[PDB]
RNA sequence: UUCUGACCUAUCAGCUUUUGAUGUUAGGGUAUUGGCCUAACAUGGCUAUGACGGGUAACGGGGAAUUAGAGUUCGAUUCCGGAGAGGGAGCCUGAGAAAUAGCUACCACAUCUAAGGAAGGCAGCAGGCGCGUAAAUUACCCAAUUCUAAAGAAGAGAGGUAGUGACAAGAAAUAACAAUGCAAGGUUUGUAUUGGAAUGGUGGGAAUUUAAAACCUUCCCAGAGUAACAAUUGGAGGGCAAGUCUGGUGCCAGCAGCCGCGGUAAUUCCAGCUCCAAUAGCGUAUAUUAAAAUUGUUGCAGUUAAAACGCUCGUAGUUGA
């Protein structure tokens, strides 16, 4: 028999492929957050559309409908949980009322430059993939990591990197600066 | 026939060497500068 | 050891005495532990050699 | 309804009307007749090897006016002539006069392409090493 | 065994009944109902709400794709049910098989033979041949999952584990950074030279993981400056995101789904340069869906563009204050 494990694709690139004014503010998109790819976009909007196709669903349901105040209050509470919704945003205009800016400032690398952490997104990109960074004392090298409400607090450079003090990354080169310091003084 | 011409203008053609060049930027850093190189001032 | 390291993640069991790991453990995980040799594996080459026997032609 | 019935006992008339009606169209023709199956050599693949019988130069039609450098080729499999454009100027050239060829379609699923008459497939590699490829960089392996 | 449910076909309209067709009666057979089988007696039975044939690149279903809603295409193929084990046929064994790593015969194949005779069935798993446009190793193991026994401890190409794997799917490099130099902005932001930190791939040892081995992870050694530890594909007249850029060719060569470019000062060819799109993926073809309110229930069109039967009655049909 064939493995019974599922799998999904993640994007799709609409028609008219180019469409000017959607390519720019793409480009954009990319610039601003530190993407590597319009994939990354599309993983985005697809998290959009399905929040908006759950939207639609709840809120052309009615009032008093077990359906709809189950999944309304569960996306909701997710939704809070991710960070995507403020304090008073607990009702279905609020969850069509999301963008994808407020989606890619979720991401760690963009809490990771907010934080002051490095000095770009670009630059907490590289930091977070050359294994520097930790969430809650877990180690993580993923850009695209989406950081929960709860976890905004917990983020900080890593212990055991040579930012954190353990031991410098080139044992070799430090090595070799403090014998030759040595050998000709 | 006319088969006679065939493969002329390739053949015709001078061809010169691309010369050497540096390994370019990619990536997110290449739509970074492309994205700073555009959008500022056009001139 | 896990994504990072500084925490291990496994699992544990602890017999009685010996009599009891005698008793109702199995063989890997005592080859694991240290014990020698899985006696008498030679795969199919003993089934061939009993689809030739039939009535006592050989012992083997 | 107009043109139409409406009624409640009417879904048999609908049915037979849609039924009749849907075999006009062109594109339902070839797919549902057996002919696609008889008459195409290719038959259901985009590939097929062949061997080079002739090497033509067809005349591209008036506004368009050139000399097309093609290859007149018999699929092995169907025992059937074709003629097969070859990518390339150089490339006809390259082909051999009893070159084996791989031959597939040329975008148009059997209708003819361009200013090229008689023309509905593309030879896409020969001595099975690709002819874009020897187009490109002269990069595969030649006649090994 | 009841009921209800199917793709295409009228250039297939009458079919079925010697010969069980359809009913009844009587038997026989079967594990049992049963024209299942025989005798006797009726002369029926089925058919436009398309029978009877003929076609299917037709196993059936759960389902798959695309879906705003209808729909349309697709369902060998992980579960279920059926069929089949070269073709038919016939048996034996047994609770269960008309079994096919059961048997027998015939036909189709086909092996060893000392040529007297003998034995045979990969659409099980590998692997090979042929076919082709097209598809992996004669690997290791029963540790898990289950099955078979005199059932714990043995067996199992069931099953697992690897090997081969750009089928598909997810995640993710190809630097970051500070100086100067340069650019614009009032002392800021943006961006050719240098020079210290960080990092995996790659090579090794362990801890570990394991049926065992390999992968993973962890630790320790090694260990980038042109980080040569080297990103590609296809385009840049329009459709359509990018050049009135450089030479050469001169309706030739050729390109180009399509419109078109080329016949001498080529923005379309052949190179080169730059730019642009997507990206470890991107072309190309064939198949198929959207697109397509271009098959139209929703939802088409029929004065002149395609289309009101020459005309009227009329059975089926649909509609009926």
């Amino acid at each position: 028999p064939k493995s019974y494990r599922n799998y999904s694709k993640t994007a799709r690139n609409p028609k008219r492929p180019f469409e000017k004014e959607r390519l720019d503010q793409e480009l954009k998109l990319i610039g601003e957050y530190g993407l590597k790819n319009k994939r990354e976009i599309w993983r985005v909007q697809y998290l959009l559309a399905k929040i908006r196709s759950a939207a639609r669903y709840l809120l052309t349901l009615d009032e008093k409908s077990s359906k709809r105040i189950f999944q309304g209050e569960a996306l909701l509470r997710r939704m809070v949980r991710q960070g995507l919704l403020g304090e008073n945003e607990e009702k279905l205009d609020y969850v069509l009322g999301l963008t994808l800016p407020k989606l890619l400032e979720r991401r760690l690398q963009t809490k990771v430059f907010k934080l002051g952490l490095a000095k770009s997104v670009h630059h907490a990109r590289v930091l977070i993939r050359q294994r520097h960074i930790r969430v809650g004392k877990q180690m993580v090298d993923i850009p695209s990591f989406l950081v929960r409400v709860d976890s905004e607090k917990h983020i900080d450079f890593a212990t055991t990197s040579p930012f954190g003090g353990a031991r410098p990354g080139r044992v070799k080169r430090k090595s070799l600066k403090k014998q030759k310091e040595k050998t000709e003084a | 026939g006319s088969l006679a011409r065939a493969g002329k203008v390739k053949n015709q053609t001078p061809k010169v060497p691309k010369l050497d060049k540096k390994k370019r930027l990619t990536g997110r850093a290449k739509k970074r500068q492309l994205y700073n190189r555009r959008f500022s001032d056009n001139g | 050891t896990l994504f990072g390291g500084g925490r291990t993640k496994g699992f544990g069991l602890i017999y009685k005495n010996v009599d009891a790991v005698k008793k109702f453990e199995k063989k890997y995980r005592l080859v694991r532990e240290g014990l020698i040799d899985k006696e008498t594996k030679a795969g199919r080459r003993a089934s061939k050699e009993l689809k030739n026997r039939r009535k006592k032609v050989r012992g083997t | 309804g107009s043109g139409k019935p409406s009624g409640l006992r009417a879904a048999r008339k609908l049915r037979i009307r849609r039924r009749t009606q849907r075999w006009a169209d062109k594109s339902y023709k070839k797919s549902h007749l057996g002919t696609r199956w008889k008459s195409n050599p290719f038959r259901g693949s985009s590939h097929a090897k062949g061997i080079v019988v002739e090497k033509v130069a067809i005349e591209a039609k008036q506004p368009n006016s050139a000399y097309r450098k093609c290859v007149r080729v018999q699929l092995i499999k169907n025992g059937k002539k074709i003629t097969a454009f070859v990518p390339g100027d150089g490339c006809l050239n390259f082909i051999d006069e009893n070159d084996e060829v791989l031959v597939s379609g040329f975008g148009r699923s059997g209708h003819s392409v361009g200013d090229l008459p008689g023309v509905k497939f593309k030879v896409v590699k020969v001595a099975r090493v690709s002819l874009l490829a020897l187009f490109k960089e002269k990069k595969e392996k030649p006649r090994s």
